[PDB]
RNA sequence: AGUUCUAUUGUGUUAGCAUGGUUUCG
RNA sequence: AUAAGAAUUAAAUCUUAAAAACAAUUCGUUAAGCAAAGAAGUAGAAAAUAAGA
RNA sequence: UAAUACAGGGUUGAACUGUGGGUUAGUUUCAAUGCCCAAGGCAGAGCACUGGAUUGGAUACCCAGGGAACUGUGCUCCCAUUAAUAAGAAUCA
């Protein structure tokens, strides 16, 4: 209590919790058409639901975004096995 | 290389083939050894 | 003022029964006759007593000797009276054999006329029904 | 060709979120079948190996058997008529390569045009060679 | 003090971190509200006698099984009859027991006994950290 | 560049000790690694010990 | 012939997990059980996919054990601290301390610092 | 064969670079003990 | 080190584990077969005790193993029927079968309740087994059902001995032939040296027992401390 | 070599059990019964695999054995699992 | 993987030498 | 013949013998041919070979 | 398996190079002991054989002696023939 540390010391770090930290970014790396992860928007497929990644380098938004986003919302609406949908972003800052 | 092995095992083979490794009793060879 | 601050639970401070090294396990017989050798080489004392031995020695070298006994038979004596006094209050050891405690560690390795028993159910389960709505 | 049959086994692991498998673009096309069909949550491009995200569903994986059909050793092509009866009565994707890529036996079956079967996924029991 | 291998990865727990014990939570709470919500309705607690004495160790459930012949058969095969859920703190001693059991089990249980013995999973309907 | 990696077939086979009672190695010595092998650093986690010479040099 | 040498095959099992809900559910359609009174809430309240939960575990290498044997080397006084205490294992070969010793303190700030994107020799500093 | 061109990570590393922080878990502390608050609530 | 100028490769199992430093199995390979789990089925073998089926779910006096020579079979097979019209004026013409266990303390390893119930047996002219010790006692009666529900009253109620739980299974009635002839007693005549090699065994578990009950009582004090 | 002792305020017996154990942990009485007779090659091969997987498990057993009856001499108590998160802190 | 150099060589062929079982000589 | 040495389950063949140069034991000196006793953990990478009885 | 002489292979690094490979007969370098041939020829030990025992009996096991074989850029590859169950790619941190 003196010298040593103890769980109940404020500032007492976690070493396993600091071990296990994860890059944010690297949750969607496995989202693309051909797997280089350079399409615009990345839609990845899973069970019962939908996935889209906006995946535009400067965070930027243009018609090829425009029309590859209206076309997979459009599928997975209409897709009924598809209960819901999820939007999100791969940028880092935006 | 099974009835193959099973001549060589109950010595048919030792009896009548050539042996380059000649031996007493087995037939030898008088003309230069190779592998066939 | 200043000193340690927690409890000195070091197992070097408090040594506890465990074997601090583990080896890649061994057949069950192999194991057994190795540790057999290692009693018969050890003498384990489980003899009718220590101190019987010493006492026919003496009681043999006497009736060797009726006259000069008092004068033969010292060496004799000395190990006699260091006998009683050593395991005078001798108790036959009561404790399991290294091959159980060893088993209990699980050191060897099953074979075909040795498994290891499995998980006790009937003794361990504890059941409590208790009611749980409105 | 080879490197098909050796993704094949990266394919088939089981109580895995992803493998990895050699690269080639022949691969990446049929990865791209695959996902298009619904088979593989996604995949990774990364140098020299793919990392292939798998998709499962209650415990079980999505990809239940991989049948290769045409080994580096072998090619095997079928006229649409012969496709029509190898794949009758499956649920099965059997992947077909022709002149207009890496495709579907259906699309193959709907085209009309002459194709090499490289794999059967999810196919049960049915092949000829 | 230390004679033996040194370990040099470390697996994470990710069934048993914050956001999955609060998931845990968030799902368990919900059914145990329903079941209490309906009457006459009694719940099971199975532990082991090292972690609860006052505890009976018979009760309706068990089955105490005496033959050899009746070895595999399960203990808590009557379990269904009495009780309408099981809290378990035992997972790993009884699996073999628990494995289709006709009653939900609400399983109580550590990242390693769940690491060390993935097959539990199998045996647990809903998970407490 | 993204080039793979070579092949691990080595010409001459693998070290053979001739059969008798010479205790001759017909081919390789017994240090010898095997291409299939792990790497140095994972077969040999301590690394040099605090009283090995930093130069092996003679 | 052989018997589990069919990797990728027959060795492996891929057969679904039914849980409560889905097994009491086949049950009552086939009617081979009559309904229970649990099964509602059960039903409302599903349980979750632990298996795919399962899947996420990663292994993860330990930069401790390099990051310990650095301090340790150059402050080697460190290892008195807690010297009496059960989990610190100060032998050598060992070297391996609990989560609340100076030594995995000093280690576990300087990951962090690494995490946060510094050199290990400047997390170190 | 060194000269052909394949998407890498390398690649996409020296490409954010010329135009990756790890995060750890958060614990949820205040949550969990509402959550535990209503187990117990519940099993009162 | 010595120089032996060369290796051996056996092939065997059991040279391979003489000339080996272990022959432990390994966990399988994650990439080949999957992993051992305390779900997979038990090996299909029958449980055998020095080389005799052990394949009973009860003990009964009426249990015999199959053997190599032929034994005399009934020449025929004829059920007598049972009789379901039975009325007060004949419902007491009726036989039945039970069993019973009692857990408690008797005394002379049950020889007083033996004897006991032998006297009560003879007396209600039942027939079956029992088989009394120094803690339990286990029986299989039969006979009219007045008798039986007699002898249920005697064992629940007119036992001089603690008797702490009892419990009757396997009820029957309307039986038409009785399997047994007499009530008989299972006694213990294993030879004393037998006896004594069984609670050197006994002795030996419960010593093993008694380490890990100490390291838990201990346990259990530090974490109440 | 030869080894050599000293008999000085001590017993002959003593002193000729001390050079046993030096012969015995030197193999001397071993290498001289392999030379009064010969091995053939195969025979030795056998032999030194024999022995090599043989005496680590006798180690083993050896260094086991001390432990158990250096727990049984002081008493000792099995060990319990160290729990982590355990403050391990005084009571006082 | 291959070629060159680099540090290391219980690998294979090598003139001789130190030591030693055995036999030998007194 | 015989004893001793040697050997053997026990014996025998064999060597020496009557004061000893080489039967056997002890001590020196060369000579000859011959040459893995001593120094390396098939162990520790997660690294794993064959459904069952 | 000390030093020395002549050659490999393995490991580590720098440079060079740039699909230059995996497998392999109408291929041939090497390869225990024995046998044939040649060498030497009595350090040791040792087939056949001799004689001293055991055995109804042994042509053996035991003892004493022993001219076959024990070192070769030759002839040469029969085998329970040499680091294993052929070599290569893929799956793993």
């Amino acid at each position: 209590v003196r010298t040593g540390f103890f769980r109940t010391d404020p500032g007492f770090i976690d070493p396993e919790d600091v071990l296990f930290a994860e890059d944010p970014v690297r949750t969607w790396s496995h989202a693309d058409g051909g797997g280089d992860l350079a399409e615009e928007v990345l839609e990845r497929s899973n069970v019962g639901m939908g996935t889209c990644i906006l995946n535009n380098a400067s965070g930027v938004l243009n018609m090829k975004g425009l029309c590859g986003l209206f076309r997979k919302l459009r599928d997975l609406e209409v897709n009924p096995l598809k209960r819901f949908v999820v939007l999100t972003s791969r940028h880092r800052h935006f | 290389c099974s009835d193959r092995k099973r001549k060589i095992l109950n010595g048919t083979e030792y009896i009548r083939r050539k042996s380059s490794h000649r031996g007493r009793i087995k037939r030898g060879s008088q003309a230069p050894a190779f592998k066939r | 003022m200043n000193g340690c601050s927690k409890r000195k639970s070091h197992r070097l401070l408090k040594p506890v029964f465990e074997l601090q090294q583990s080896f890649p396990k061994i057949q069950h017989w192999q194991g057994a006759e190795i540790l057999h050798r290692l009693k018969q080489k050890e003498k384990d004392a489980a003899v009718i007593h220590p101190c019987i031995d010493t006492w026919g020695d003496y009681a043999q070298c006497l009736r060797r000797y009726p006259a000069t006994s008092a004068a033969r038979c010292r060496v004799e004596s000395d190990r006699h009276t260091r006998c009683l006094q050593q395991h005078g209050r001798w108790k036959p050891s009561d404790s399991l054999e290294a091959l159980k405690l060893l088993e209990m560690f699980k050191v060897f390795n099953e074979t075909a006329r040795f498994k290891y028993p499995p998980p006790p159910v009937h003794s361990l389960v504890r059941g409590c029904a208790f009611p749980f709505s409105d | 060709m080879q490197r098909a049959c050796e993704m094949v086994v990266s394919l088939l692991r089981v109580d895995a979120l992803s493998q990895r498998c050699p690269f080639h673009v022949l691969n990446v096309q049929i990865l791209d079948l695959l996902q298009r069909e619904g088979l593989i949550r996604g995949f990774k491009v990364d140098g020299t190996k793919i990392d292939i995200l798998l998709k499962h569903y209650k415990g079980a994986p999505v990809i239940r058997n991989i049948r290769v059909v045409s080994k580096p050793s072998r090619d095997i092509w079928l006229t649409p008529h012969e496709l029509k009866f190898r794949t009758r009565f499956n649920t099965g994707l059997w992947i077909m390569q022709t002149s207009c890529g890496v495709i579907s036996h259906r699309d193959c079956l709907r085209m009309g045009i002459g194709g090499k079967m490289l794999m059967a996924i999810n196919n049960g029991y049915q092949h000829f060679c | 003090m230390n004679f033996n291998r040194i370990p040099t990865r470390l697996s994470t727990h990710y069934v048993c971190d914050p956001y999955t014990t609060l998931m845990h939570y968030r799902r368990t709470f919900k059914f145990l509200q329903a079941l209490k919500a309906k009457p006459n309705c009694r719940a099971l607690c199975l532990g082991n006698k090292n972690q609860v004495i006052s505890w009976p160790k018979h009760f309706d459930g068990l089955t105490v099984v005496t033959s050899a012949v009746a070895a595999q058969s399960s203990i808590l095969s009557s379990a269904s009859v009495y009780y309408s859920l099981i809290i378990c703190l035992d997972p790993v001693l009884f699996a073999k027991h628990l494995y289709r059991i006709n009653v939900p089990v609400l399983g109580v249980c550590t990242p390693r006994e769940i690491h060390e013995h993935p097959e539990i999973l199998k045996v647990i309907d809903y998970l407490l950290p | 560049p993204v080039v793979f990696p070579h092949t691990r077939a080595r010409a001459g086979g693998k070290p053979i000790m001739m059969r008798g009672k010479s205790g001759k190695w017909h081919w390789l010595g017994p240090y010898w690694k095997p291409p299939w092998a792990p790497s140095n650093k994972a077969r040999w986690p301590t690394g040099p010990e605090e009283w090995a010479w930093s130069d092996p040099t003679r | 012939g052989k018997g589990a040498v069919h990797y990728t095959g027959t060795n492996f099992r891929r057969v679904q997990r039914l849980d409560i809900v889905d097994r009491m559910r086949a049950l009552v359609a086939q009617g081979l059980v009559d309904a229970p009174l649990w099964l509602s809430a059960a039903e409302r309240a599903p349980p979750m996919e632990l298996s795919n939960l399962k899947l996420m575990d990663r292994k993860v290498h330990n930069k401790y054990l390099s990051l310990t044997q650095a301090v340790l080397k150059k402050y080697p006084n460190m290892r008195f601290q807690d010297c009496y205490v059960d989990g610190n294992d100060w032998s050598k070969g060992n070297d391996s301390y609990r989560a609340d010793h100076p030594v995995m303190q000093f280690v576990a700030l300087q990951l962090r610092l690494m995490n946060l994107g510094l050199d290990r020799h400047a997390a170190f500093r | 064969k060194h000269l052909d061109h394949v998407p890498t990570e390398r690649a996409r590393q020296l490409a954010e670079q010329r135009s990756r922080v790890k995060l750890e878990k958060e614990k949820f502390l205040r949550d969990c003990m509402r959550e535990q608050e209503n187990l117990a609530a519940l099993f009162t | 080190a010595p120089f032996p100028r060369g290796i051996v490769k056996p092939r065997s199992a059991k040279v391979r584990a003489i000339l080996n430093l272990s022959v432990e199995q390994r966990q399988p390979n994650p990439l080949r077969a999957p992993r051992k789990s305390l779900l997979d089925p038990p090996p299909c073998v029958a449980p055998l005790e020095k080389g005799n089926p052990k394949l009973d779910r009860q003990f009964d006096t009426l249990n015999r193993s199959i053997t190599g020579f032929r034994k005399y079979k009934a020449p025929h097979t004829t059920a007598p029927r049972v009789v379901r019209d039975r009325d007060e004026t004949n419902f007491h013409e009726m036989l039945g079968k039970f069993r019973f266990d009692l857990q408690g303390s008797f005394k002379e390893n049950g020889d007083m309740l033996r004897d006991s119930l032998l006297q009560v047996g003879r007396d209600l002219f039942l027939v079956g087994w029992v088989k009394c010790r120094s803690r339990f006692a286990t029986g299989h009666i039969q006979g009219d059902v007045h008798a039986l529900s007699y002898m249920r009253r005697y064992l629940e109620k007119h036992v001089d001995e603690s008797v702490s739980s009892v419990r009757f299974y396997e009820e029957n009635f309307g039986m038409p032939l009785l399997e047994y002839e007499r009530l008989s007693a299972v006694n213990d005549f294993r030879a004393p040296g037998k006896k004594q090699q069984h609670a050197l065994r006994a002795a030996e578990k419960n010593k093993a027992k008694k380490l890990e009950q100490e390291s838990l009582r201990h346990a259990q004090e530090l974490e109440r401390f | 070599m030869s080894c050599h002792r000293h008999v000085f305020r001590a017993a002959p017996a003593a002193v000729f059990a001390s050079v046993q154990r030096w012969g015995r942990r030197n193999n001397v009485h071993k290498l001289t019964l392999l030379v009064q007779t010969y091995e053939k090659p195969c025979v030795k091969r056998t032999r030194i695999a024999e022995e090599k997987a043989y005496y680590p498990r006798w180690f083993y057993l050896r260094y086991a054995t001390e432990v158990i009856r250096y727990s049984l001499k002081h008493h000792l108590r099995l060990g319990q699992a160290l729990d982590p998160n355990d403050d391990q802190r005084l009571d006082a």
